[PDB]
């Protein structure tokens, strides 16, 4: 039916239009050589520390070195000293030592060179902007039971489509649990993805991928670039034994190899 | 358009300003005066 | 002056070969004189890449207030070593236990305005030290009009080749990567390997293989010349129907996915770098401090 | 808006002083007067032929 | 020795060489391209160009 | 930590994020497909519609 | 207690917090306040770190002459720094 249906009964010469290429049409048509990636796809919407409380028992030591030298600093000083690793002018004691004083100095010089270092890093951590997702494509364990998470979500194609014959043939229990979910236009599925009564939809991947590219909103995330997924093209369908599939193939590699595709 | 877009296309330290913190030594100099001027009464 | 083809169509149409299995970047030019199949590989083209006064400015600052407190401290209307670590202590926010607080607030918050101004330089040096040598365009006019810096060029008689000599202005650049064309792929990765190549254009998933490789060996992100690795074939032949059926039979199930699980889809700022040297330059500056500390300890 | 009332007033600006520039130059008097409408001009359908 | 010369063929591009290939498109000419011999654009050398 | 982190999503609020206010001429996506929002036109019978 | 004429920079250092010797009070309220006050000190220097970070957005040094307005290309010794401009000969410029 449809196109197929009027290429092979000789009704036509070619379709032009959007067709994917599957084993069964290969063998009732005659295929040219595709022209555009369209797979299938799924729309969705301490050392530091370490070297620091190395140092903080170095600079403890020297404090005791003091005491030896030249009073209840032993133990206070450690407090003293992460007090002033960041400067929060707590109540803590007051060095009398001078060998105290000027590794203070030094010290409060490297807490404050160490506070700026950790501002950068502060802002280091806020430049990078990630992109987490849930489901990593038909190899999802979602997929496997819609039972095994507690909110049954809902997957779906639309009807008589090439990619219901791709899942009917990859796993029929997969089409037993869409079975509940089959919806039919495909901006009914843009409708109940941007609302809420739609979870995921299994689809062709350039389709999504143009319907997204488009979206006053970005809401609709694609998943990946079609890695694990049908992995096949466009191109367009002539009769069985037409004169002219060589010309076609060699203008559409024409088309490509100008950079006007 | 087309054939200007094909024919001319092109793109577009711990000294960093010392202007600013020049005025601030002004700053500085002008602190300084005032505490002669206290200096002096 | 007779027109020739080497390599595997060399041996394809001498009747040497019978079948090109291989990652046969599909072009025109072996589209009109053989026949292919639909191909295994969707794959694009991409490019390898790898990956002061002031100071002591201050400190002559924080003397010359030193010097002048300590005057108001003799001209007043270990006391020495007391009013100089108080204003180290004032410069440095911590550790202390009337137009000298005139002085103290001045020079206390120029000491802010000097860290506000560090925290401004780190902020500027945080993202203006990112390299514009990663270019990441095929459209810069660094590539448009070649630079003697930039090295770029691909294997010497390759599809990418005959590809870049067709382009519709890029004999520029098929006059500019004859300096630097190379026979094997293994070459080409070892001589940027060497950061001799500072660009180098190849077929997508195979750099993408050779992305994780090493970490430093990065590939960029655009996509062009959307093109396929399919097999190769004679002209019309009985092992052109079926065997595009069985690779398209391949393509309808996972076993091109379990092919991509055996070697396409495997692979094989902070704290540590703005601090090491700097721990270890303050770690010194310590060792330094207490040999200073025992000559004053010998002193008195 | 306004049907019929078509008065003198007093034009200056850029291109005034362009056509000022003109007549000083170029031996010419002249008569500024504004256009009827709003418009630049459109070719467009009228309703005879 | 002598002002003579040979008349080499040579390939221009660039813009207002892709402008003279769009008007001979459109007004449909034919034309014979060629390079300057004196040099630079032009001057009224005392009333000689 | 609090007070750092607070620092820095501030700085984060008020310097880097911002609105695109310009519509940058063709090369809006929103004038491709307009609606009700992006009221654009010009002067009625000018050269410019044409 | 001496910090009659003296609060006025032991508030000073309440706000900046530079290691300031601080008469400190033994009263509730100057302590409520001047916590709130030097709360607004904090804030008041993380936004003075944000407009020194906003500071780097920019990307723009202005020129040095603005054309041939200027009375250096009308005059060059007039200005004491030499500079030299030129053309290219027989030219319609
Ligand atoms: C899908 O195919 C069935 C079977 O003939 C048909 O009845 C139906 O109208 C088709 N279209 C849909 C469900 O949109
Ligand atoms: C191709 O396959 C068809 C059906 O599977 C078979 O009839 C035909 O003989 C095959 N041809 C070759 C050359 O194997
Ligand atoms: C303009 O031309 C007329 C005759 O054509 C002459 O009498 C008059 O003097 C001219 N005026 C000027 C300003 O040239
Ligand atoms: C002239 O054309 C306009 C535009 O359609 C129309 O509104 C008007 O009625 C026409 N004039 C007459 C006399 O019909
Ligand atoms: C400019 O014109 C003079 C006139 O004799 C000539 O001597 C000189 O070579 C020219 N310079 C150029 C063409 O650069």
């Amino acid at each position: 039916n449809g196109m197929i249906g009027e290429v092979v009964y000789q009704r036509a010469v070619m379709a032009v239009g959007s067709l994917t290429i599957n084993e069964e049409r290969s063998e009732v048509v005659d295929f040219s050589v595709p022209f555009v990636e369209t797979g299938i796809s799924v729309m969705v919407s301490a050392s530091v520390w370490v070297m620091m409380f190395v140092m903080l028992l170095i600079v403890s030591a020297i404090a005791v070195f003091v005491f030896e030298y030249f009073s209840f600093t032993i133990g206070k000083a450690i407090w003293l000293l992460w007090g002033l690793v960041f400067n929060n002018s707590v109540p803590v004691q007051n060095p009398k030592g001078t060998t105290s004083k000027i590794m203070v100095s030094v010290w409060a010089f490297f807490a404050v060179i160490f506070l700026a270092s950790y501002t950068a890093n502060l802002a280091a951590f806020m430049i990078q902007e990630e992109f987490v997702d849930q489901v990593t494509g038909l190899s999802d364990k979602k997929f496997q039971r819609p039972h095994d998470y507690s909110p049954p979500f809902r997957f779906g194609t639309v009807p008589n489509g090439s990619t219901e014959r791709n899942i009917r043939n990859n796993y029929p229990y997969m089409h037993q649990y869409m079975t509940r979910f089959n919806q039919r236009g495909v901006e009914d599925a843009l409708v109940s993805l941007k609302t809420g009564k739609l979870d995921a939809f299994i689809y062709d991947a350039a389709v999504l991928n143009y319907k997204a590219g488009r979206d006053e909103g970005c809401k609709l995330v694609t998943i990946g670039s079609g890695y694990i997924f049908a992995t096949t093209g466009y191109g367009i369908a002539l009769q069985k034994g037409s004169p002219w599939k060589r010309q076609i193939d060699l203008a559409l590699l024409q088309f490509v190899g100008d950079g006007e595709m | 358009e087309e054939l200007e877009t094909l024919w001319l296309t092109g793109i577009c330290s711990s000294q960093l300003d010392i202007d600013n913190m020049a005025g601030v030594f002004y700053m500085l100099a002008a602190a300084m005066a005032l505490s002669l001027i206290t200096f002096i009464w | 002056n007779k027109k020739e083809w080497n390599g595997m169509m060399g041996e394809l149409l001498s009747g040497q070969a019978d079948m090109i299995v291989a990652p046969l970047t599909i072009n025109n030019e072996r589209a009109q004189y053989i026949e292919f199949s639909k191909p295994f590989k969707y794959q694009g083209l991409t490019i390898l890449v790898k990956k002061s006064t002031l100071w002591l400015l201050v400190g002559l600052s924080v003397h010359v207030v030193a010097v002048m407190l300590y005057l108001l401290d003799r001209f007043s209307p270990l006391t020495l070593s007391s009013a100089m670590w108080f204003s180290w202590g004032v410069l440095l926010n911590s550790g202390i236990g009337f137009s000298a607080r005139i002085l103290g607030m001045v020079w206390a918050g120029f000491a802010m305005i000097i860290v506000a101004s560090y925290t401004a330089n780190l902020a500027a040096f945080l993202v203006l030290d990112r390299p514009e040598e990663r270019i990441t365009g095929i459209n810069d006019p660094r590539l448009r009009n070649p630079s003697d810096k930039f090295i770029y060029a691909t294997v010497k008689q390759s599809s990418v080749d005959i590809y870049f000599r067709r382009q519709v202005e890029l004999s520029t650049m098929y006059r500019h990567m004859e300096k630097h064309n190379y026979e094997s792929a293994a070459e080409a990765i070892q001589a940027v390997r060497d950061n001799k190549l500072h660009a180098f254009i190849w077929d997508s998933a195979v750099l993408e293989f050779e992305a994780s490789q090493k970490c430093d060996l990065v590939t960029t992100g655009e996509l062009f010349f959307r093109s396929g690795f399919g097999i190769g074939m004679r002209k019309d032949s009985p092992w052109k129907q079926n065997v595009s059926l069985s690779i398209l039979k391949s393509h309808e199930n996972g076993f091109m996915e379990d092919l991509d699980k055996t070697w396409v889809r495997y692979q094989e700022t902070l704290t540590f770098e703005n601090m090491a040297g700097v721990f270890m330059l303050v770690a010194g500056g310590i060792v330094a401090g207490i040999f200073l500390i025992f000559i004053e300890i010998a002193y008195k | 808006g306004s049907p019929r009332h078509t008065v003198p007033q007093c034009c200056y600006g850029f291109c005034i002083d362009l056509l000022i520039k003109l007549a000083r130059t170029m031996n010419f008097t002249y008569e500024v007067h504004l256009v009827a409408d709003g418009k630049f001009g459109t070719q467009e359908r009228v309703n005879n032929s | 020795s002598t002002n003579e010369g040979m008349n080499v063929k040579k390939c221009c591009k660039g813009f207002c060489i892709d402008i003279l290939k769009k008007l001979s498109r459109t007004v449909k000419f034919t034309y014979d391209l060629y390079l300057v011999t004196n040099g630079k654009h032009g001057k009224k050398v005392n009333n000689v160009w």
